């Protein structure tokens, strides 16, 4: 799941620099930035509030399947948190089977891949 | 046992073996011999087993191995009393003006603690620089320490020597104490004293560039002892006993470099920018010694008014900010306003002076604070001030009121203003009564307008200089008269 | 307009170079400085 | 016991004692001096065969070798309790204000003392107000903990530790000390018995309450090293029985340059830029003296002097680690006539918490960093391109921001001196109410000017509106 | 006397001496070379028993450990007098030009002077009146007072001392000395040599009216260090008969540098960067001796060169403290053929104040300045757009400046066999009324040319009427 963010990361502050000044980028250049924006504002973790593996594997899925570019940037981690509360309440298995199988060499099992976009989904029509 | 051998002699120091009895810090003797007629002193410092480094005050090449040397039993003093008064002399008290020897009575010792924290006073009493932005904006009482800090030649020496000028009848001993300064430039300061005749009540302790780095070190020092015997006995000024004195260290950076320069010929640790770790030390307890002591303890003061010059207006540096941390106001003398032809050049936005504030007489606060703010309107419209035909009528009017006074503010060397001309001058340029004055002949009005206080009406002058003390000066009779004195002139010229 | 204003961030531009030329040359001189101040130390 | 001295290098003095009277370690030895007045060395080192050096924590400029020392066998002991309230002190508990010795029958207790154990720490710290605006939003002053200030030659560190003394010394609730090491006699104090001995508790003044030891800069290096010792030993016994103190000790720093001047004198091998190799070892045995434990707290407030304006010195960068809250004064801040110069990016502190401080506090403070900080992001592109090549919103923030550095400035009490404007002392609510007003919206119509020397937002727009 | 050589490190040796009769600081100890020839070490530090530390000053390649020394119980004996005229030495006073010995009936001096007392410097300060207009006007010289000149030395900087050293020899006393100090043998020795021998002036070469010590690049770091007092040592002789002397030192920051390295040498612990901790000292031991006094005056032009570009550096930071007066030969100014190629701008002088070269002369200077500052300014906009957009009077000031910064040329007679032009001196007086009628609108109708390597105004409208 990471490739995908270390790339946007790093292209994202390749970026930076079109947009501290220019104004007259394309759309591509804005989605460009704003789903940079959406990344770093992902990582904006609070204190003492570890995520554990499964946790973080789905808010990055989430993240870098376009399930969050409807998310404004100032409630992304709010999102996030909420989201997180979902899977803790709503559905548990769908944590207990991303942990159970992170160690295959395709995550992105069918099996794995639905009851997962299935839960974004669902948290997404609940909450705005 | 008090008769020594040198076995040793290096970078300035001699080892002096065999001198027991010694104090630690005594000015031994060097008795005269074959070749050197004068005895050259010499201060021992490192009292170590079985010998005993000395610092040589003087030229190091003038003594031998295996020379006499005589322990004085003193410690390094310096002779101090009213004899003083009117002589150049050397660092050890030894004069250089060539007018004669020194008759003193006593001889106070160097490098003594300062008074302390108990045995003082909040300073009251002002101190009349002569210069208006100084008098106005930076105020100085007796018994404070302004720092004088300034790049190269931007007219630090020239303030120093117009507040020596200037206290003539104010029953100041001033002190000035030529560090590292060349020769030149020494006779032409005294020379200048001479002329105005304020060798009278003078002191000028001369420790050249060509002399040695033992000079350079104790030359405050020296300065600094004799400023503490007027402040703690007094002498005999115009009749009256003074016990207030004012002491110019002029450039204590010079004084860091030949104190860096005898550490580092000692194999002393170096610190930041190479100086010795207790450069602060130096100037602290240098500087410390200035005080204002309270009623029980003499009730003296000594001013001290120490110089720094700084490289590319970097005030940054080490010893610009050790001395700025001792010391309780600063004087920044920029060179860009000095280059633009304010040659009083005070960065009047960021100079300060935290203490003599309410050391000043009411009258020149009364008339300056208001000064200060139109001075602040004038810094923070200089931004707008490029626009043309885009400002108001009320920033344009504070932008003129500005430059009035900046050009007020300019004033030639040499010339001193009592302080009754200072208040009301700021009195007329500040309350509107110069609006209609064209700025480039400001500073000439100002100079006319002095005369007529000189010649018209000289009890107007005297009116004022009574009337200073009050806590409201602008009563109805001496506001009435100056008013009155203005419209005068105005209407004559 | 576009030559007025980059005429105006030209010479900001020097007078920040001038500032920056000043305030290399203070971390030059310190530099020397230091590395003499530890030679030394070390050779003694 | 008696001693000779050997040498005499500086204020360090090496004495010869008998093989089997050697003084220990932290013992202090005296010199008759004559004149019935003594010299109180305290030793440092043992170096052989009954030599001791020792620093002289005096004059030390007139004695000569061979002379002989006499081993009181005892560090230096300085009186504790009530008799040294409303006292001032030097280094060796000697008074020097012009009230009678303190008596017999007072409990000495040696300056060198362990500091608390690990047990003993309290890490339980809460708000204290202190009227100033960018102290109260920025990096709150600690309640029971550790803070400083680190401020440049030129910036006002006198003038915030006075103006937060008279602050906060009239409800105490406790005892207070204030230690002057190395600092000038004019001001730092002699001004401040002025201020003390003026303000009044209930017919009761400040001063009564305080214990001041000085050791200021025109003493020599011994007494500037251990008189915040000295003052550490006079709080510790108030701390002990539970009463609250409130610390006050002036340029930590000048306590280290004393040590760097005394390790000199000794011969120790030089570290960094000439500073002592036991540079950490000494902060540390100074600061974790100053610690609230478990019978009684301490709420300490302490200065540090950079040299020159080089915040990755030694000293400083030393004392950074030692402190619950950071101030960091700069001279460009003050330069821009913002006299209480604290840079708020540079300044931290512990408590900012939204569990300790507050929701409100916390998210209002954590935006006026943000806001300063996407303005240090742009200072160089205001300064070349200028202002006009930047976004909406970012002109929006660098100039919230502009207004927030202005509204930072606040008037002093203290200040009143070299200053015409009143002091204002502006509450930690209301402090928080104006930024969270500022960052709204509201004001932005105001200039910028406006924002100069004023209280909380109120007096802004009173100002705004008399200007109509 | 008569000690054994103890130690030979490098340049710094040291000789041991009977417990009695050892030599004082700065004593020139003499080692016979097994030849006539002989080595000169000059005493820097005594240790111990009898055992002084003394730097080299030469080869020291050939020496052995135990070889005989002399103490001559003086300081460097440098002969003075009328015979060192028109001779070329060394440090050590030995002539090293073709002719002979300079003899023993003439008289020799130490090296190592005291400065005058405090009593015989003059109170007031004197213009010395060089001559040159742009000098004379925009930074003039102090009687008595260093001056410091910035160059590449390919903007005509010998130009400039030859006509000092002819202006003052022709229209008084007129004796000069010339220091080169790390001076190359090639480019600063034999160059030098030829320019002031065919140089002339009244019959009389610059040569015979001077006196050239060479401490050169090749000699070690004592000789280097000394060549400045040999130099001193040899102008107090003229300056003692009342007479009036120029100095100039070559690269005064190459004597910084030898002294730096003679510390060094001498294990002394390093100050700020790679500066001796003596420098204070040490730029005062020279430069003091450069004063006004009574009987005489010595005028010294030093050349600075700035290590890297460092007006903050410390051996430039010590030669500013003692300089009244700096010249900045600039190389755009002399690429158009104005050979006293000095930048007004950037030339400055302490002496141009209204209390000693008069009211007249200091609002001429400024007026001067403030109208080449402003074409200054405007540089950039008439390449930015063209003299067009300038507004009228400004369209004055830059038409007047390149008038007057032509005018700042100037005919010297030390140049008058090369270009074919008489030389024209410029009194102090006749520079400030002719550019105060430059000024006030006198000779605007005269184009740019006519002023051109010109004398006074008198020189400009003459010719414009023929
Ligand atoms: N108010 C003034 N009006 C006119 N000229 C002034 C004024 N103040 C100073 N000057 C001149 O400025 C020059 C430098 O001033 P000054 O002699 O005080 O030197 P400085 O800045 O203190 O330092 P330095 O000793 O390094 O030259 C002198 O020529 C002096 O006459
Ligand atoms: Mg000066």
């Amino acid at each position: 799941v990471a490739g995908k963010l270390k790339g946007e990361l790093a292209q994202f502050r390749d970026l930076a620099a079109f947009a501290q000044f220019a104004s007259d980028l394309d759309a591509t250049t804005k989605a460009q930035i704003e789903r940079g924006q959406r990344l770093q504002e992902l990582l904006k973790q609070p204190q003492y509030q570890p995520l554990p593996v499964e946790d973080q594997v789905a808010v990055l899925y989430a993240a870098t399947n376009n399930y969050l570019d409807d998310v404004p940037v100032p409630l992304i981690t709010k999102w996030r948190d909420d989201f997180l509360a979902f899977l803790r309440t709503a559905h548990p298995e769908v944590r207990k089977l991303i942990y159970d199988n992170r160690l295959d060499r395709k995550f992105p099992t069918p099996e794995v891949k639905e009851a997962l976009e299935a839960a974004i989904k669902e948290f997404k029509a609940t909450s705005n | 046992v008090n008769v020594g051998t040198v076995i040793a002699v290096g970078d300035g120091v001699a080892r002096l073996s065999g001198l027991d009895q010694v104090v630690a810090s005594e000015i031994v003797e060097f008795p005269p011999k074959a070749g050197r007629n004068e005895s050259i002193y010499g201060i021992a410092l490192n009292l170590e087993q079985d010998s005993v480094a000395a610092i040589i005050l003087g030229d190091d090449e003038t003594i031998e191995e295996g020379d006499m040397v005589t322990s004085t039993g003193r410690v390094i003093s310096v002779p101090v009393g009213q004899g003083l008064l009117g002589r150049v002399v050397n660092p050890l008290g030894q004069p250089i003006d060539g007018k004669g020897p020194i008759v003193y009575e006593k001889t106070r010792p160097i490098e003594r603690i300062a008074p302390g924290v108990i045995t003082r006073k909040s300073v009251d009493t002002p101190v009349q620089t002569g210069i208006i932005a100084i008098d106005a904006l930076i105020p100085i009482g007796r018994g404070q320490r302004e720092l004088i800090i300034g790049d190269r030649q931007t007219g630090k020496t020239a303030v120093a020597i117009d507040t020596i000028l200037n206290q003539k009848g104010q029953g100041m001993v001033c002190i000035y104490v030529a560090i590292g300064q060349r020769r030149a430039q020494v006779a032409q300061v005294v020379g200048t004293l001479e002329r105005f005749g304020a060798m009278e009540y003078t002191i000028v302790v001369s420790a050249t560039a060509s002399e040695s780095a033992a000079l350079q070190y104790i030359a405050p020092y020296a300065g600094c002892a004799m400023g503490e015997e007027i402040m703690e006995n007094g002498v005999m000024l115009n009749g009256q006993l003074v016990k207030d004195a004012l002491i110019v260290y002029d450039d204590l950076s010079k004084h860091a470099v030949a104190y860096r320069q005898v550490s580092l010929l000692l194999r002393r640790p170096p610190g930041r920018e190479a100086y010795p770790g207790d450069v602060f030390y130096l100037h602290s307890r240098l500087l410390e010694r200035a005080a204002r002591l309270n009623e029980e303890y003499g009730g003296g003061s000594l001013t001290a008014l120490p110089v720094i010059e700084t490289q590319a207006n970097d005030v940054s540096a080490y010893i610009p900010t050790n001395v700025i941390s001792i010391t309780d106001g600063q004087i920044y003398l920029e060179s860009d306003l000095f280059n633009a032809g304010q040659r009083p050049a005070l960065n009047v936005g960021i100079s300060v002076s935290r203490v003599g504030g309410a050391a000043q007489t009411r009258a020149m606060r009364a008339v300056a604070g208001k000064l200060k703010g139109e001075l602040a309107q004038f810094r923070d419209l200089a931004a707008f001030a490029q626009f043309a035909s885009d400002l108001d009528a009320t920033t344009k009017a504070q932008i003129e009121r500005g430059q009035r006074l900046q050009e007020l503010l300019k004033q030639p060397q040499y010339q001193p203003l009592p302080v009754e001309d200072q208040v009301a001058v700021l009195y007329a340029a500040t309350n509107n009564y110069l609006d209609d004055v064209p700025v480039p002949l400001i500073t000439k009005w100002r100079d006319d307008f002095l005369a007529f206080l000189r010649t018209a009406h000289p009890e107007v002058r005297k009116l004022i200089y009574d009337n200073r003390l009050d806590r409201k000066f602008p009563t109805p009779e001496v506001k009435e008269a100056l008013e009155a004195a203005i419209k005068e002139f105005k209407a004559t010229s | 307009a576009r030559m007025v204003a980059m005429r105006n961030a030209t010479n900001n531009a020097k007078d920040l170079v001038r500032d920056l030329t000043l305030s290399f040359n203070k971390a030059r001189q310190a530099a020397i400085t230091k590395e003499v101040s530890e030679i030394a130390s070390g050779a003694a | 016991a008696k001693g000779v001295i050997q040498e005499i290098i500086g204020v360090v003095i090496r004495a010869k004692f008998p093989e089997d009277e050697v003084p220990e370690i932290y013992n202090a030895i005296e010199i008759p001096l004559g004149n019935g007045d003594r010299l109180v060395c305290e030793v440092q080192q043992q170096l052989g065969n009954g030599v001791v050096k020792a620093v002289a924590m005096g004059s030390t400029d007139g004695l000569r070798r061979g002379l002989e020392v006499i081993d009181t066998g005892r560090p230096i002991a300085v009186p504790v309790g009530p008799a040294t309230l409303g006292r001032v002190f030097n280094v060796l508990g000697d008074p020097i204000d012009g009230m009678g010795p303190i008596g017999p029958e007072v409990e000495r207790r040696p300056i060198h003392r362990d500091p608390p154990s690990f047990e003993e720490q309290n890490t339980q710290a809460q708000i204290f107000e202190t009227g100033i605006k960018v102290i109260d939003l920025i990096a709150p002053f600690t309640r029971g903990g550790k803070t400083a200030i680190f401020g440049g030659a030129g910036v006002g560190k006198t003038v915030v530790i006075q103006e937060l003394i008279a602050n906060i010394a009239k409800e105490q609730s406790g005892f207070s000390v204030f230690a002057g090491v190395g600092e000038r006699s004019r001001e730092g104090n002699d001004l401040i018995h002025e201020m003390k001995e003026a303000r009044i508790d209930e017919n009761t003044t400040v001063f009564d309450k305080t214990v001041m030891v000085f050791g200021q800069m025109n003493e020599p290096p011994g007494a500037r090293l251990r008189v915040g010792l000295t003052a550490l030993t006079m709080a510790e016994y108030f701390r002990d029985e539970g009463r609250d103190i409130l610390l006050f000790i002036d340029n930590i720093f000048r306590f280290v340059q004393a040590g760097s001047e005394v390790s000199s004198l000794l011969g120790r091998m030089p570290s960094q830029v000439g500073y002592q190799p036991t540079l950490g070892t000494e902060m540390g045995e100074l600061q974790e003296r100053i610690t609230s434990t478990k019978r009684g707290s301490i709420t300490s407030m302490q200065a540090v002097y950079v040299p020159a304006d080089d915040y990755t010195d030694p000293a400083p960068a030393t004392v950074f680690s030692h402190l619950d809250a950071t101030i960091s004064l700069e001279r460009s801040i003050a330069e821009r006539a913002i006299f209480p110069a604290v840079d708020p990016l540079a300044s931290t502190s512990r408590i900012l918490d939204p569990n300790i401080v507050g929701e409100e506090h916390y998210r209002v403070a954590q935006e006026v960093k943000r806001v300063l900080q996407r303005y240090k992001d742009l200072k160089d592109i205001i300064a070349i391109l200028g202002m006009e090549e930047l976004s909406d919103e970012d002109k929006l923030t660098v100039q919230r921001a502009r207004k927030i550095e202005l509204f930072f400035s606040q008037p002093f009490t203290v200040a009143q001196q070299f200053t015409g404007r009143p002091g204002k002392y502006v509450p930690v609510k209301k402090t928080v109410e104006s930024f969270a007003r500022l960052l709204n919206g509201e004001g932005d119509h105001i200039p910028e000017s406006f924002f100069y020397m004023q209280g909380d937002f109120d007096d802004v727009l009173a100002a705004y509106e008399a200007s109509q």
